[PDB]
RNA sequence: ACUCUGGUUUCUCUUCAGAUCGCAUAAAUCUUUCGCACUAAAGAUUUCCGUGGAGAGGAACAACUCUGAGU
């Protein structure tokens, strides 16, 4: 945004609040049913395909049960 | 609310917290469409619009929806046809207007100054016989036909 | 638009010479307006209007 | 157009902003006699297509019609006929005087 | 043949609406398809242009033509 920064006051945030709940009215048209459709496109979406660091997560949690003496014992491929 | 007198956009108009006029700026482009979708017809001079100002007069829209009769609307531009060959046919040397109106940094021209006092030239309404167009002529070429007649439409 | 109409309320140009001229103006304004060049899609509307114009 | 059309059954047994169409976009070029010279529409000579001039439709219509009417209207039909036609005649002539260079 | 509701106009809010919600017609995004995608099709979503139905509220002037009911 150009303005991003600027003179903002009292009346600014009044004027900002103002159109911020014109734009809601505004999506109030179709916001339930536009929510809902996703809502269900992004839960399908993340169940089909899941992110590399959702399906790691199992196996990083498992991992948290390690001693610190163990850390130390971590060999080189020298072997 | 109710409607003000026209001077008052007008001076606000004239004479001109940013973010108030930041956030009416946001809306150009519904003040072009209603602009352009209230534009006036062949056979109308002046056409009066209910007009939604901003205080700043940083946008106005025109806030009007262009109903009209389909039958009535598609008699008027039939009419406007034919008249449009009579005059096509009539004049041979025809001139179009210059493309690009005004200079390409003229100042606008302010309303008040010279449009406000001059009267339109003429319309382009056909002539209508009153022996046969006798239940049409008294309002076949107003702004809006018979919005104030209760027997014809449903009201205003 | 508001040129024209402006143009025809001073009286220099006839109520005929606006209509026409805004025939032309909504006929071309690929050529009077740079539009195409921003909105590919644009392109086929202005086609559509040339299309009119042939059509009337 | 023959050829058109034996090989019309041998087919089917076997960047730049362009503002105005291509004239290969062109549809409408047949072989058949029957789709090219489409005998257009005579609405009981009394009906006309939009748009196009009266009086060009009138110069330019079948006049079959009007044999018909010439052949089976009666004597005084045919003066009704001839009374109307002049007095519309004579309104539009009286148009034609106004409107005049 | 005598009584009694339901009035019309306009403004605003809420909700439903697959109804040609619209006898009109745009934009964006994603996927798919063959080209090599303004000059291209398919599928889907969404946003705008603005409607209909029902309800509620406001104010404007009409109160029994009609719809009927009670006779």
């Amino acid at each position: 945004s150009l303005f991003s920064s600027g003179p903002y006051e009292k009346d600014d945030e009044e004027a900002d609040a103002i159109y911020a709940a014109l734009d809601k009215r505004m999506d109030e048209r179709r916001k339930e049913r536009r929510e809902q459709r996703e809502k269900e496109e992004i839960e399908k979406y993340r169940m089909e395909r899941p992110k590399i660091q959702q399906q790691f997560s199992d196996l990083k949690r498992k991992l948290a049960e390690v001693t610190e003496e163990e850390w130390l014992s971590i060999p080189e491929v020298g072997d | 609310k109710e409607d003000m007198p026209p001077e008052h956009v007008r001076k606000i108009i004239r004479d001109h917290d940013k973010r108030v006029y930041l956030g009416a700026l946001k809306y150009m482009p519904h003040a072009v469409l209603k602009l352009l979708e209230n534009m006036p017809m062949p056979w109308e001079q002046i056409r009066d619009v209910p007009v939604l100002y901003h205080i700043t007069g940083a946008i106005s829209f025109v806030n009007e929806i262009p109903w009209v009769i389909e039958p009535v609307y598609i008699s008027q531009w039939g009419s406007m046809w034919i008249m449009m060959r009579r005059e096509k046919r009539d004049r041979r040397h025809f001139k179009r207007m210059r493309f690009p109106p005004f200079d390409d940094e003229e100042p606008p021209l302010d309303y008040a100054d010279n449009i406000l006092d001059v009267e339109p030239l003429e319309a382009i309404q056909l002539e209508l016989d009153p022996e046969e167009d006798a239940p049409v002529l008294d309002w076949f070429y107003d702004h809006q036909p018979l919005r104030d007649s209760r027997k014809y439409v449903n009201g205003s | 638009v508001v040129d024209s109409h402006v143009q025809y309320r001073l009286g220099n140009v006839d109520a005929f010479q606006l209509a026409d001229g805004l025939q032309y103006i909504f006929a071309h304004v690929g050529q009077l307006t740079g539009m195409y060049r921003y909105k590919y899609k644009l392109m086929r509307q202005i086609r559509m209007c040339k299309d009119l114009k042939h059509l009337i | 157009d023959k050829s058109k059309e034996l090989h019309a059954i041998k087919e089917r047994y076997l960047r730049k902003f362009v503002f105005e169409w291509d004239a290969s976009e062109d549809t409408s070029i047949d072989y058949n006699p029957l789709y090219k010279e489409r005998h257009q529409v005579q609405l009981l000579g009394r009906g006309f297509i939009a748009g196009i001039d009266l009086k060009q439709q009138k110069r330019e219509q079948s006049r079959f019609y009007g044999d018909l009417m010439e052949k089976r209207r009666t004597l005084e039909e045919k003066e009704q006929e001839e009374a109307r036609l002049r007095k519309l005649r004579k309104k539009e002539a009286k148009q034609r005087w106004d409107d005049r260079h």
